[PDB]
């Protein structure tokens, strides 16, 4: 196309890609270590060491248990009526009223964590024949011997203990979760003194369930001066439901109803900081980023978290093969 | 990787290189010198971070769970608790190691392919005034100054310009 | 080879692929909307919202619960003896006679509904010394006042309830399923009228378990004109073992045995219509076709089904990459 | 994708091309015309059916499982009911979303390869009569009627037939 | 360079790769049968139908449950004090003592087996007014008529039981296991005979527990000539908390306590025969060695084993496609 | 496979090589002869026996779990006790699946790339000397005495040594 050139050369083009000093191992299908240019971690393996307090609604139990504050334990009177998205329950919390145990406690603390509300409402239940508001030594409520807030302890009056059989309506639109007990007794001086006859039984109903549970006398270890126990037990009575309280002795009766909710709230127990500052994910050891896809921190985790995994780093490669000249 | 080109037939990379992932480094009449290509570099730049988002999408959140660590004795239901999350978390972990496996794998592949691209289109283009020196250097067989250079890095090369120098001192009988 | 040509000419030969006009968008490793020629569906995504009768053996339970079905209430007399692959339970069921609870109630619905059979056998229980067939007011069966057809009501004859011993050996090949329970009064005068003993007891054992229930009086929300209960219990006789029922009042006796069977049986809940088609896969929202691996309609499923997935669309590039000539 | 045929070196595709997956366009001192190619368009065919298939195998069944609804509020059995059946789904999700998306990569790179085979192919079969026009065109240095197009098209082209004729005006030193 | 040849001549140089004659199939992403070169299993199929002796140490109950060898049948006493990685239960194994039955069997089998340790301590318990070391003759120790080696049976002593109560401290530093029961009588007759009062009561508790067990009087079926029953129970005392043991009837009492710990160890049903080699996973089939990734001998296993897998075979291609050119 | 060299141009594999994966035939003025290539067979054995390790790496050891037979028959516990073992051994067993399928998959590309490198690395030594004859076969255009093969079989081939040679007798126009 062009005249015959009075010149003659060639020229040499090469191709090719760089390379980095420093460089980085990760594991591939056919080798475990192989050096790329760059890589990313995976892995989310440290945390600050404090939950955050927002955005979720971080309630710290300070010295107190969910079911003591539910209960309501002299000492945890500052939970009353409570709300929370997280209940954080501390290692060094300790109970001091009379000496409960709650058969499967583990559900009670479940449901109740779950809830999310400590919502009591009074009801006007009218026990005739007892003498009501009982309250115990090892339960102090200031300087003045006690109970906890939301049970009633029943004993005689003068002489004699009824057959008290109360009802109370759901006639609301929600459930209503109602929390009462029995008292076992350490002697059977001890059971003829408050409730006369000399075996009580409580049987709690509504039109699908019912529970009677009889009284157990004997002697337990001395805990807060007392050898004696309370043990506690839940109903929840559903819209349009009927609860019925029948019992000759022994009853710890209910102040009304604690009311249910459906909501993303649960419990941890972590001894973590609760501080000012914004993270989604929650663990035991204080929150965490979630930017990586996993994590390594803690297996228990509350809110939006990577995915717990076992390896503590996972890189990426997000580089091409390193294959330097005369390395560094 | 597959295709043969990074620690392939490009014996190395070069450090010198920080303006792109490929590129030129040419020898000529007016010096020598080289050049970042920014096509394959952001092709090989984009899928990575593709696939580097995907990786990074939603987490999903879950509230209240079952209980994971216990202080009593109990016997059979925490047994099948602690069952269900050994069991759970074994397998996310064989999930995120066998995922970044694959993923490794193919990012070395995928770079691979890119260079090879960059050679093969570049070896397209010269038609049939260059010749391969499997190095992954093109011998240019005719005068090829700087614009000419740069026309080849900036994909308008017109052979035809110089088919016919080139193809005379390349079938340069006598030696 | 040939001879020198007098024209002399070029050709050109240019490879390419297709492309089409509509085309769809599908997820890849590095991109998440990438346009191909062609995909396919793998979430299932609808019902026909009809359970189809085949090929599982539907039994649909109309006003019926198994456990009501199983003990014999009036109105599900129907299902006396019957049989089912999935028994469907319907949201509109209801009981109609004795007021019961069942204490574990989900694993007696369980382990009937597993064994897809409700096949009874008259045993010749004989109970001496006490009245049999007693029914009430609350399951009238027709024109009268009934009871549960699988189990038998005892009262005191006279005024002597004695201490009812009686046995019953598997001597077949098979186990036994025995349904029985135990009354519980509203008072201590209903106790008495009925049991003499102002305590009964109900003892059923077999040469490796035993179970030992008590009554609880007391009062519990009316319903169908009665405050009493009675609670159900189930005891499985091995081939080879003996049953043995002793108490002195508040039995409810069996009248003979469920034989149990291993299979593919099933239970669920749904108010989906029952119609005739065939289909291998079931879900509460009626039947889905088992085409696609995955399915996003329930994770409640019998039969052949996909599994469910959260995605509700997920879809497989069956072809090249979509490149128009002029666009999409 | 990592072969860089199509959507590469191939501009675009042909909505025109109605009988194949992958085929031939040309011009020769008859005319024009297309031909789809059969050996390729079943190639891809089969293997994406092999793969589609394999998905679509056996599905598992079951009968009597866990309850997943539940109408009373009940604690701790409960709570590891619904997080076996809430870990369960979560597992099959992830499942069925890394599935599609290796699989749809596989798929693009599948069809990517068998339109870089054919075009391989095909460069070899023609030997020295024809050059590269870097687009997916050859050209082709000789006169090629239409039973010639078609003989290479059928894989039966002949080179030698055509090789002085090809290399003379293909070397043709003037311009 | 050189200078001319003569000869004009060419070579011919082909490329390929080799093939094998035999070949096998291998499954892949497009195709489910594809001829390789080589594959390897990575399914293991096939036991040696023996129990390893080594590395874990594997205890052979021969004819004794593990409940039964922890209660002190007379027929296990060997097992006294005994230890174990893997505790092996066999099908022909038998009690032969009197007639017990553990409410949640299931739970006291896992953490017994768990802690892997049978070590007992001997505690100095003081029973007044009852007499000890009670047994019977269907729990012959020798040619005597005895009872569990780790339980005292008591009775009243002359004309009356007192009310049991005693206290034993965990002043140790480890957690103490101690099980108990309660004898159920046949009739009242021999309730009387034994323990004077007519309803007896067993109340075991510590700071934070309590369990009350009332008997249950009744005919069971009579195995070993009797047809009483004592049940068990267990109470874990923490360090620094206090067992106190109350009753006034019926108590099966305990002579101190199983020290329990935590390891690796476990329990697994067998019938197959132990036998000296090294092998690190154990499956009820027998050890099956480890060099797989997945296997499909058994889904119960015990140490570093492959996962169990549905597929009995899964092979990976370890060599290129087979291409043969004649074939064989 | 992708690359289209196994099971593709290269017509099939050879029962006869004994001696390695990957290799040689030739035929030239001193004879004929056959001769495995090395490199590339340690090249694509080291990647199986990587991929291969990897897969064999540590068992994970597993003490005290939840029982997985029973003897009676109890409703809920058990009920769930069954339905979390049989959806961990659902999921391992898809998990084993689909391992071994992308696994093969790669193994046979990975192989198949392997043929092809060999063949371009052939390809770029010969240089102007040899033209490709489409079957895995080069025609080497100038006398290729068995020491000359040896060179292109041990990568010291000069192709400048030849070229004027190879050159004349390949663009010999008369026929
Ligand atoms: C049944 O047996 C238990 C345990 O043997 C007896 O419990 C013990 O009862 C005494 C008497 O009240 C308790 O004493 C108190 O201890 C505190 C703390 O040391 C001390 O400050 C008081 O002034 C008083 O000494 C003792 O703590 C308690 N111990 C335990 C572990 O419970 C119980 O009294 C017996 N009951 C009958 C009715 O026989
Ligand atoms: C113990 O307390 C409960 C609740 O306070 C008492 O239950 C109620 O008893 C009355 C008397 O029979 C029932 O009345 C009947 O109600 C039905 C339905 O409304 C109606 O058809 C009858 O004409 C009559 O009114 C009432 O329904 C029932 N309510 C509930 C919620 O159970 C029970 O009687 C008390 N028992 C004793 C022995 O004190
Ligand atoms: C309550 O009812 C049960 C079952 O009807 C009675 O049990 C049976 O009692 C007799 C009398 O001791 C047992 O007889 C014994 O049989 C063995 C083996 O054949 C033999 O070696 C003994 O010497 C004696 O003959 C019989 O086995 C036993 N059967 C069962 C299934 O338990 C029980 O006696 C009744 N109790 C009362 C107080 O009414
Ligand atoms: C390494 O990769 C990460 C993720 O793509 C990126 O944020 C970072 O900038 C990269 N490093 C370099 C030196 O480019
Ligand atoms: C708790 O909330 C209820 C609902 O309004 C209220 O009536 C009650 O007095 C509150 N009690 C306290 C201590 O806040
Ligand atoms: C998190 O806390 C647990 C104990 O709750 C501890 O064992 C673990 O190592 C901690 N991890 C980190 C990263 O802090
Ligand atoms: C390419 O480079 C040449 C030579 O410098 C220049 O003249 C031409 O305009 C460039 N074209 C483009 C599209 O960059
Ligand atoms: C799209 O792919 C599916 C599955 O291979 C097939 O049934 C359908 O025919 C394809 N569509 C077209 C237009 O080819
Ligand atoms: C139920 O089946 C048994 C077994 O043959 C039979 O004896 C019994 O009479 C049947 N009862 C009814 C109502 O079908
Ligand atoms: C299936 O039914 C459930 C309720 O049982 C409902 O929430 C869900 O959306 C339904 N899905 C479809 C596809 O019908
Ligand atoms: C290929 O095409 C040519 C030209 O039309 C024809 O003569 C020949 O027979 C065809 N061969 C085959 C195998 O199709
Ligand atoms: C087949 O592959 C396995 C695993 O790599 C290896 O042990 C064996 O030697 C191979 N077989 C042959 C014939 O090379
Ligand atoms: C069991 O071990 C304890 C702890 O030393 C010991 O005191 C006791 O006597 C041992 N008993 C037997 C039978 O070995
Ligand atoms: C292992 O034993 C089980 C029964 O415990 C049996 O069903 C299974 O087939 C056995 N498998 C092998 C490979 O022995
Ligand atoms: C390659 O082969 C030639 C010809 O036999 C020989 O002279 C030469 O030394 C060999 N070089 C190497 C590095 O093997």
């Amino acid at each position: 196309q062009d005249l015959p050139g009075n010149d003659n050369s060639t020229a040499t083009l090469c191709l090719g890609h760089h390379a980095v000093p420093n460089g980085t191992l990760v594991k591939t299908i056919t080798d475990d270590q192989i050096e790329v240019t760059n890589a990313t971690e995976l892995v989310q393996s440290s945390s600050t060491g404090k939950i955050c307090n927002n955005p979720h609604r971080i309630l710290d139990g300070i010295d107190c248990t969910l079911i003591d504050a539910l209960l309501g334990d002299p000492h945890c009177d500052v939970f009353q009526n409570e709300t929370w998205d997280l209940f954080v329950e501390r290692s060094k919390a300790f109970s001091n009223c009379y000496p409960y145990d709650v058969p499967d406690y583990a559900s009670l603390r479940s449901l109740v964590a779950s809830s999310g509300t400590l919502e009591f409402i009074t009801e006007g239940f009218t026990w005739t024949g007892v003498t009501q508001n009982g309250g115990s030594n090892a339960c102090k409520r200031g300087p003045g011997s006690d109970f906890f807030s939301r049970l009633n302890w029943l004993t005689k009056s003068g002489s004699t203990y009824p057959v008290l059989n109360v009802t109370m309506p759901n006639n609301d639109n929600f459930d209503k979760l109602y929390i009462w007990g029995i008292h076992h007794p350490s002697t059977n001086q001890e059971q003829t003194s408050l409730y006369v006859q000399a075996s009580g039984r409580v049987t709690v109903s509504t039109r699908r369930s019912q529970q009677t549970i009889i009284p157990n006398i004997g002697s337990r270890p001395w805990v807060r001066g007392l050898s004696s126990r309370i043990s506690i037990y839940w109903t929840i009575v559903k819209p349009g439901d009927v609860l019925v309280i029948n019992s000759n002795g022994n009853l710890i009766a209910p102040r009304g109803y604690f009311k249910m909710r459906t909501g993303k709230s649960s419990i941890m127990r972590s001894d973590a900081p609760i501080d000012t500052c914004i993270s989604e994910c929650i663990t035991p050891n204080g929150s965490i980023p979630n930017d990586k896809p996993f994590q390594n921190v803690n297996k228990i985790t509350y809110g939006a978290c990577p995915k717990y995994v076992k390896q503590n780093t996972l890189k990426l490669a997000t580089g091409m093969r390193n294959v330097p000249e005369k390395q560094t | 990787g597959l295709f043969g080109a990074i620690a392939g037939f490009i014996e190395n990379g070069w450090e010198g290189m920080i303006d792109g992932w490929y590129g030129f480094r040419h020898q000529n009449s007016e010096g020598t010198g080289q050049a970042a290509d920014l096509k394959s570099t952001q092709a090989a730049i984009d899928q990575i971070n593709g696939k580097l988002n995907r990786v990074i999408e939603k987490t999903n959140e879950k509230f209240h769970q079952i209980e994971k660590e216990f202080s009593e004795v109990e016997g059979r239901i925490q047994d099948l608790e602690k069952y269900v999350e050994d069991t759970k978390i074994d397998l996310w972990s064989y999930n995120a190691e066998l995922l970044v496996a694959l993923e490794n794998q193919h990012t070395i592949d995928l770079t691979d392919s890119e260079m090879n691209k960059l050679f093969e289109k570049t070896r397209r283009q010269l038609r049939e005034n260059a010749e391969e020196m499997g190095n992954g250097c093109f011998k240019i067989y005719h005068k090829c100054d700087n614009a000419c250079i740069e026309s080849i890095r900036n994909g308008t090369y017109d052979h035809d310009v110089y088919r016919d120098e080139a193809l005379n001192n390349r079938f340069q009988i006598k030696g």
